[PDB]
């Protein structure tokens, strides 16, 4: 049966930024772990945020707050400026 | 400036509860540094939980949740 | 009559280590949390009990930092605390470097 | 019946908007995972895999190799000032250590 | 005549207010009834260790009514516990006395 | 409007173990908070054993495992006994 | 099993030390460091066996030890999860 | 004099190999698990995932321990430094 991983999107993104470069298989497992750790931290914090405010859904703002808590510094104001591109394009 | 109102004898009391006998005169202006950064790091989160819910007064629950996030929980004001 | 240097420092330990009362003055700490807040969102208001939960958390942090600092001075043969002690304690607990 | 256009390409993203929705629903979440909140979440995931690969190949280049073996992660993830805060909890297996002799242990 | 599920377990704590609480922290799926009866009695049983070990404190000071300078001066003195509550300061609780052996006069 | 707290149950347990004694309104805030905190740790962590095994339903044998991850030393060995008694009484009456 | 903590032989402790950036190691560091490593192994393999017992397995598996590490603030990237 | 001990630092901070012998560490982890349950079997990747986490803890402790020896004006690390680094860390 199928096992499923993020392994292709990290490779796709590598060819976005370093078109000559590659990854060893052992160094893929790192990205395939890291990328789902940050998934869980955002899901867990966004879940608590909905609960504290006694909502049921989790709209964009329930995540933009979870990113603006969880990320340390310039990464917060960058990631917030990056995600507000994506939904602004999607809703056209 | 308002940070200088964390007066020298107050630092001595805090220190005395912690059990220290004798305090170098350099510790006063250095300790203010660690209090000022600690308050900075929990007020960022408390105002974040405030701005999320659209209200514009920081509640006791906001500072509780901010402290809970950073591993510095308090039982007292609402667990 | 006048005591020896040392006598009154150990008298103060046995006092402030037996009470549970707050050690920073109210208004001077209330001014500080407002000034640090208005740099992040202008025209806030605080609930009267929010600033108390700041103070009760701050004092309990400062007092813990000193308790872990004195451990360094004692190890380094001194009894006096000095900045170089705090920089060690705060580095092993991973806060600053 | 007018073909299909994947939610990733509509958003402008290389990460899978569909897969991530179906992961968020059936995470430890409450019972309503809005669809606009899987786009502002593929984005604020892909952005690290730029901001953390960008600088890593940026150092595989400097050691004059082609393929990013595992230590080249450690030498960024625990060298950039913001990444060192985001990944505190992480041990990179086979990643080595950032080299340093203490300035007081060298003689003269 | 309705019974209460607390009485069938033999517990003072609310076995059916739990259950309803757990059913709100649950992925998208349900929770067995026999969970509330060992969820509770493993929250009671910390009470009658948190309270209870105050035998060693409130009664020893000849004062009635448990107050916050206790629990502290106990929860951070008994040491099977402590590990459960490290993550928590006690408001208005102060600290246990010490003084290290090199600061006292020799 | 109205709020739910464990305020009555802790008093009812206090009177089981120190009959002459009582507890301050400042101290109730703490106990209620300790009870919430341990609840949220057990319930929040119990969700993860359901994910790791890909099971749907939270169950006694699952909670039993949460209160031997979250509890240290001999404290765990007592809680695990106490809760087993409570289930055995419940399942003998239904 | 006999006495297998003695198999963390003195030179190996010196290698670990050398990585960590230390020059001179007093002879009492060897018997102390075995003490620290045995306490760490106990507190992680206990969790790893409790994750195993829940699933009715006999074989301890890599995900069990990774979940065991993840709850103590000591997350490991390299073996999944 | 005093230089070859320093030449080892520059070696082991460049390599990323595991530094404890494999079989001796594997037999220790089998010993410590027996008092939790008899007759485990260990998956070959589980034993590795322990070792990778152990070495990364030990070497973090020697990094944090050295800082204490420097504080006392010494060079040599001593158990009283490990004890301090663990007490102040909260182990």
């Amino acid at each position: 049966s199928r096992k499923e991983s993020y392994s292709i999107y990290v490779y796709k993104v590598l060819k976005q930024v370093h078109p000559d470069t590659g990854i060893s298989s052992k160094a893929m497992g790192i990205m395939n772990s890291f990328v789902n750790d940050i998934f869980e931290r955002i899901a867990g914090e966004a879940s608590r945020l909905a609960h504290y405010n006694k909502r049921s859904t989790i709209t964009s703002r329930e995540i933009q707050t979870a990113v603006r808590l969880l990320l340390p510094g310039e990464l917060a104001k960058h990631a917030v400026s990056e995600g507000t591109k994506a939904v602004t394009k999607y809703t056209s | 400036d308002n940070i200088q109102g964390i007066t020298k004898p107050a630092i001595r009391r805090l220190a005395r509860r912690g059990g220290v006998k004798r305090i170098s005169g350099l510790i006063y202006e250095e300790t203010r540094g660690v209090l000022k950064v600690f308050l900075e790091n929990v007020i960022r989160d408390a105002v974040t939980y405030t701005e999320h819910a659209k209200r514009k007064t920081v509640t006791a629950m906001d500072v509780v949740y901010a402290l809970k996030r950073q591993g510095r929980t308090l039982y007292g004001f609402g667990g | 009559h006048r005591y020896r240097p040392g006598t009154v420092a150990l008298r103060e330990i046995r006092r402030y280590q037996k009470s549970t009362e707050l050690l920073i003055r109210k208004l001077p700490f209330q001014r500080l949390v407002r000034e640090i807040a208005q740099d992040f969102k202008t025209d806030l208001r605080f609930q009267s009990s929010a600033v108390m939960a700041l103070q009760e958390a701050c004092e309990a942090y400062l007092v813990g930092l000193f308790e872990d600092t004195n451990l360094c001075a004692i190890h380094a043969k001194r009894v006096t605390i000095m900045p170089k002690d705090i920089q060690l304690a705060r580095r092993i607990r991973g806060e600053r470097a | 019946k007018t073909k299909a256009v994947s939610r990733s390409q509509r958003a402008g993203l290389q990460f899978p908007v569909g897969r991530i929705h179906r992961h968020l629903k059936s995470r430890t979440t409450s019972h309503g995972r809005v669809g606009a909140t899987a786009a502002v979440y593929s984005a604020a995931i892909l952005e690290y895999l730029t901001a953390e690969v960008l600088e890593l190949a940026g150092n595989a280049s400097k050691d004059l190799k082609v393929k990013r073996i595992t230590p080249r992660h450690l030498q960024l993830a625990i060298r950039g000032d913001e990444e060192l805060d985001s990944l505190i909890k992480a041990t990179i297996a086979g990643g080595g250590v950032l080299p340093h002799i203490h300035k007081s242990l060298i003689g003269k």
